[PDB]
């Protein structure tokens, strides 16, 4: 697992790549809480986050704490200009206080610099949870933020979590299931949940608006990405 | 003599080279074709520095050093001179051709007028020499060019800040380039050529309908006339923004 | 009321009829619903407008409701824009954009070119009373202007659309992606001020950014990874061409508009499937709309029947087709449609052509008359024309003969400037600027454009002007007159001032190849295609003999010559 390759290796640089479907940042959090803790999540992004990352990495290489960079695939430009040269200059991680650098990339993402990849240790995440595990995760994560409306909102959120799990399970099979590889991130689930809350608040506390709930979820929320009639009708029948 | 002839050719070329000038409508002497003599000076400097590599350099080292010093001074003169002319020519399009913009910026206009007078004096002094290499013998020629370029760049920065403030006053101006914005600002008493920029900053609206000194309404790109509720009154002192 | 109205109010009535046909369609759909639940379902998707009454604020008293989401209406003047027909796909696009905007997300449309993404964004802006500003990409377009425009959009709170966001250089792509991400994060989080263009500027919460992505070389183009989180993509399916054609024909007053629309769409898709694929063949929605628009001048000559549609299809589709596809077009027209093949207003002009060709020595064969007729009817509508063939087709003979015939017919003088576009440099054709003294030189095309506009002699008003670009055209040279080719019809010089072309100013491209021109140029210009030599192998010999005889007649006696 990630624990064995981290422990047995002597390099302080790791690149834990994965598919766009599933990310193993929770696995890295579990590894950190298992030993040495001191893990900071650094979400790459806008220029403010870019500067925060380029300062926090320099701080961590001295203080020795762990640090993780998510989605290098959306910050190649800074990686080529800063991370590549910084790792080249600090390839002697032993002279500095011992600290661990983690990069999460995408196998289907963009090309990464050859020296950076060859110097660092490499690892791949393939732990694809089952349908039930995804349902449990979605059900647990919703209620950490508290309740927003009546009980029907909870019931609809449960139904939507099951639907999201089924969709994500089907999207991993080709050409059976979905004829094309599609990625259904948490944004789709968030949008569908907000629409469900809106339709429950405005209309009534009854089971009446299902006819438009199914159509809106199938044709706009989860159907926006889809440009094939076969996949559209698959999503439509799943929603029905 | 294989080296003597090259040195003689360099001297002979620099004893005749002279910049071509064209008279400007403001009395200034504008230089055309900056590139030819600058390139000639740079190539001659490279030839002189490559001459030192040959072991026969001692015989003509004194002449080579004199030419090296003269050409380095000329290069330092030219680098500042070309860009001084460029900045002055850019700023004269903005200031000095429109009374209203001058009224908006009195300090900048005064500084630009002083710079124009000083640069005119310097250029008139330099162009009597009839040679572009003798200009290095004019005392404090380079320092005057440095002062002029610094003052022109500071004036340009002040103008840019003024334009940014003008845009922030009326955010629709961000759809107009600096040229168009200055054309609008300078149109103080006219306030009727602003309509040509309506399609650029207001989208559908194509022009304005002025009646006497009142804005009755605007018209779209399809010719549809929209009539305002209360006609806006315009004065001579009112700003375009 | 449309038929007895002035042109300015005709435009307004035509724009209103789209919405009233939409109302009729929605009411008819609601009538046929067998359940109250189905009626409510169908009514939810349709864009519903409301006016508040408890809110004193006048400018925010009207809001838009679709799928349960409410969007305010900003009372910005939009004029009388070309209204889009309310197809179900259009309503789904509106619903997607409303869904994205309710969360302060962005809106993204992707799909093959010609499905109506840019126009859908613009129409959604129009229906909310906003003027969506379009940011054309890779069109003489730098990044400083993008920064300025984005700052203006954020400060005034307008809506921005990045048309063709897939085609632009990678550096500016990344910089603009960073700026867009900053804007979108500022919108979602809600911070008053954002930092773009190295400056902290205020951000109006009503700002929105839309992006349209045409397909790439590989296939479906994708947003940059950073933007993928702040935008909601939406695939644009093939538009309901039948509904669009039916509503346009009904507005135009054509009888049996449903059958006519079905026949036009079926004919165009048959042409797409049957004709050999060529890079200049476009039978999409834009071509159908151009055919429908071109029917209006023909209404007075023929009427509002099917024959007008057939004649317009022959005016637009046919001249751009090759020799092997002309018979396919004729067969499909004879099959789907049924016309008598009798063109009106083609008797005096035909005689003028015959007189001009006889005077010039040419022989009026069937092919030559056909090509001259196609040129003459094409030049009425399009300002710029592209004559394509092989070396020796008869392009210059065709347009010289037609110009002479029109001079005889209309009585208008013709001034022809033949320009070889590839011999002269761009700096010599459009003029150049001296970077040392800022003295603008006119050039060649701009000089004659100035002469035409500044007709001090007063002759260019009562005469046609032709500028023929005899050499083969390339994208770089035509990029400097693309503004002339657009509906703007102004020559935008790099500096100095802008020159507007008069309606008399015609531009011809007597090229022989189309292997480099972008499809935008050929879809903005009337393309006439020569697939076979206009004259036979004996007509050319007779013409050359006549030319040599008239050359010799100047110095030889009559009896010896004869
Ligand atoms: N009706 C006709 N009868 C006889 N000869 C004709 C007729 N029409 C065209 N031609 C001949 O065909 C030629 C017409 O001009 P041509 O097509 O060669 O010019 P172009 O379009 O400028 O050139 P290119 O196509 O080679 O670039 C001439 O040689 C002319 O004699
Ligand atoms: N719903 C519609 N009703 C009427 N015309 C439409 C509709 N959708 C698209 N069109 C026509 O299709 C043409 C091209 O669409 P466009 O928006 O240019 O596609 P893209 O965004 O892919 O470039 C436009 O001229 C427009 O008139
Ligand atoms: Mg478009």
């Amino acid at each position: 697992n990630i624990a064995d390759v981290v422990a047995n290796s002597e390099n302080n640089y790791f690149t834990m790549a994965s598919e766009r479907d599933v990310d193993g940042t929770f696995k890295l959090i579990e590894l950190a809480k298992a030993s040495k803790e001191s893990l900071k999540i650094i979400p790459l992004g806008s220029i403010e986050n870019l500067n925060y990352a380029q300062e926090e990495i320099s701080k961590s290489k001295i203080e020795g704490g762990w640090i993780l960079l998510q989605n290098i695939q959306m910050s190649l430009s800074w990686v080529k200009t800063y991370l590549h040269k910084h790792v080249e200059e600090t390839k002697a991680a032993e002279e500095h206080e011992k600290f661990k650098m983690f990069m999460t990339c995408h196998l289907t993402g963009d090309k990464l610099p050859a020296p950076l990849l060859q110097r660092t240790d490499r690892f791949v995440y393939e732990d694809i949870p089952g349908i039930l595990d995804t349902v449990k995760d979605l059900w647990g994560s919703q209620f950490f933020t508290g309740k927003i409306s009546g009980v029907w909102s909870v019931y609809c959120t449960f139904l939507l979590s099951w639907f999201h799990a089924l969709i994500t399970a089907r999207t991993r099979l080709v050409p059976h299931g979905f004829s094309k590889k599609y990625y259904f991130n948490d944004c789709d689930f968030q949008f569908a949940s907000v629409y469900l809350e809106n339709v429950l608040a405005t209309n009534s506390t009854n089971n009446i608006p299902w006819a438009q709930v199914r159509d809106h979820i199938a044709t706009i929320v989860y159907g926006g990405k889809i440009d094939e009639e076969k996949d559209l009708e698959v999503v439509a029948k799943l929603c029905a | 003599f294989v080296i003597e002839k090259s040195l003689n050719r360099i001297k002979k070329f620099w004893k005749e080279a002279q910049y071509e000038v064209i008279e400007h409508s403001s009395g200034l002497k504008l230089v055309r074709e900056w590139d030819v003599l600058e390139q000639a000076c740079k190539e001659d400097l490279e030839e002189l520095v490559s001459m030192k590599a040959s072991n026969y350099y001692k015989i003509f080292e004194q002449d080579c050093l004199d030419l090296e010093s003269k050409l380095t001074k000329l290069s330092e003169i030219q680098v500042n001179w070309v860009e001084v002319q460029f900045y002055w020519l850019d700023l004269y399009g903005i200031l000095g051709e429109n009374l209203d913009i001058q009224n908006f910026l009195p300090l900048e206009t005064s500084k630009f007028k002083s710079l124009t007078s000083e640069y005119k004096m310097i250029t008139t002094r330099a162009f009597q020499l009839d040679t572009t290499i003798e200009v290095i013998h004019i005392p404090n020629f380079d320092t005057t060019l440095k002062l002029t370029i610094d003052s022109l760049k500071m004036i340009k920065s002040s103008l840019s800040t003024f334009l940014e403030r003008q845009r922030r006053q009326f955010p629709r101006f961000y759809f107009l380039g600096n040229d168009d914005l200055l054309k609008i600002i300078g149109s103080g008493k006219h306030h009727d050529q602003v309509s040509k920029f309506m399609k650029k900053m207001f989208g559908s609206i194509e022009s304005i309908i002025f009646l006497e000194d009142f804005i009755t309404g605007v018209r779209s790109v399809e010719g549809e006339v929209l009539n305002l509720n209360e006609k806006i009154e315009l004065k001579d002192s009112i700003q375009a923004q | 009321k449309l038929n007895k109205s002035s042109d300015n109010v005709k435009k307004k009535i035509e724009a209103l009829l789209v919405e009233y046909l939409h109302f009729n369609n929605v009411i008819g759909q609601l009538k046929n619903c067998s359940t109250k639940e189905e009626a409510r379902l169908l009514w939810a998707k349709v864009q519903k407008f409301y006016q508040k009454n408890d809110t004193l604020d006048d400018l925010n008293s009207v809001f838009i409701s679709q799928s349960g989401y409410l969007l305010q209406y900003k009372f910005e003047y939009i004029g009388i824009p070309e209204r889009l027909i309310y197809t179900p796909l259009l309503l789904i696009g509106f619903a997607t954009l409303t869904d994205s905007l309710h969360q302060k997300y962005g809106g993204c449309f992707f799909g093959p070119a010609g499905t109506g993404k840019t126009e859908t964004v613009k129409a959604f802006g129009q229906n909310l009373g906003r003027v969506v500003v379009v940011f054309n990409c890779d069109d003489s377009f730098d990044y400083q202007v993008l920064s300025r425009l984005l700052v203006g959009i954020t400060q005034i709170g307008a809506w921005g659309c990045f048309d063709e966001f897939n085609r632009l250089d990678e550096k500016v792509l990344s910089a603009v992606s960073a700026n867009i991400q900053q804007i979108q994060n500022g919108l979602q989080v809600g911070k008053s001020h954002i930092t773009l263009l190295e400056e902290e500027t205020p951000l109006s919460p009503h700002t929105a950014v839309f992006i349209t992505l045409n397909p790439g070389y590989n296939g479906r183009s994708e947003l940059p990874e950073n933007l993928k989180k702040s935008f909601r993509e939406f695939s644009m399916k093939s538009p309901q061409s039948g509904t669009i054609a039916e509503m346009i024909l009904q507005i135009m007053g054509f009888e049996d508009s449903k059958s006519l629309a079905s026949k036009i769409v079926h004919f165009l898709e048959l042409l797409s499937s049957k004709c050999s694929s060529m890079n200049h063949y476009h039978f999409g929605l834009r071509t159908l709309k151009g055919v429908l628009r071109n029917c209006s001048p023909l209404i007075s000559e023929f009427g509002e029947g099917e024959k007008t549609v057939v004649e317009s299809l022959k005016r637009v589709i046919l001249p751009s087709l090759g020799d092997t596809d002309e018979l396919v077009f004729k067969d499909e027209l004879s099959k789907i449609f049924d016309s008598a093949g009798t063109p009106l207003n083609s008797k005096a002009i035909v005689q003028c052509l015959k007189d001009a060709g006889q005077r010039s020595g040419f022989s009026m064969s069937e092919e030559f008359l056909k090509k001259c007729m196609q040129f003459y009817y094409m030049q009425k509508t399009q300002q710029a024309l592209i004559l394509v063939g092989k070396a020796g087709c008869g392009k210059t003979a065709t347009w010289k003969t037609v110009i002479d015939a029109m001079a005889i017919f209309d009585g208008h003088a013709n001034v022809v400037y033949v320009i070889d576009t590839k011999v002269l440099t761009k700096e010599s054709l459009y003029g150049s600027m001296l970077k040392a003294t800022l003295e603008w030189r006119d050039g060649l095309f701009t000089s004659i454009l100035r002469r035409v506009n500044d007709d001090i002699t007063g002759t260019f008003k009562n005469s046609r002007i032709w500028v023929v670009f005899d050499s083969d055209l390339d994208p770089e040279y035509v990029e400097a007159m693309n503004s002339v080719l657009d509906d703007n019809k102004i020559l935008t010089l790099p500096n100095g001032e802008r020159l507007p072309i008069p309606p008399n100013f015609r531009i011809l491209f007597e090229t022989d190849n189309l292997d480099h021109t972008t499809p935008a140029t050929i879809t903005r210009c009337g393309l006439l295609w020569f697939s076979t030599d206009v004259c036979s192998i004996s007509s050319k010999i007779d013409h050359l003999l006549n030319k040599s005889y008239e050359a010799l007649d100047n110095k030889l006696s009559m009896f010896e010559l004869d």
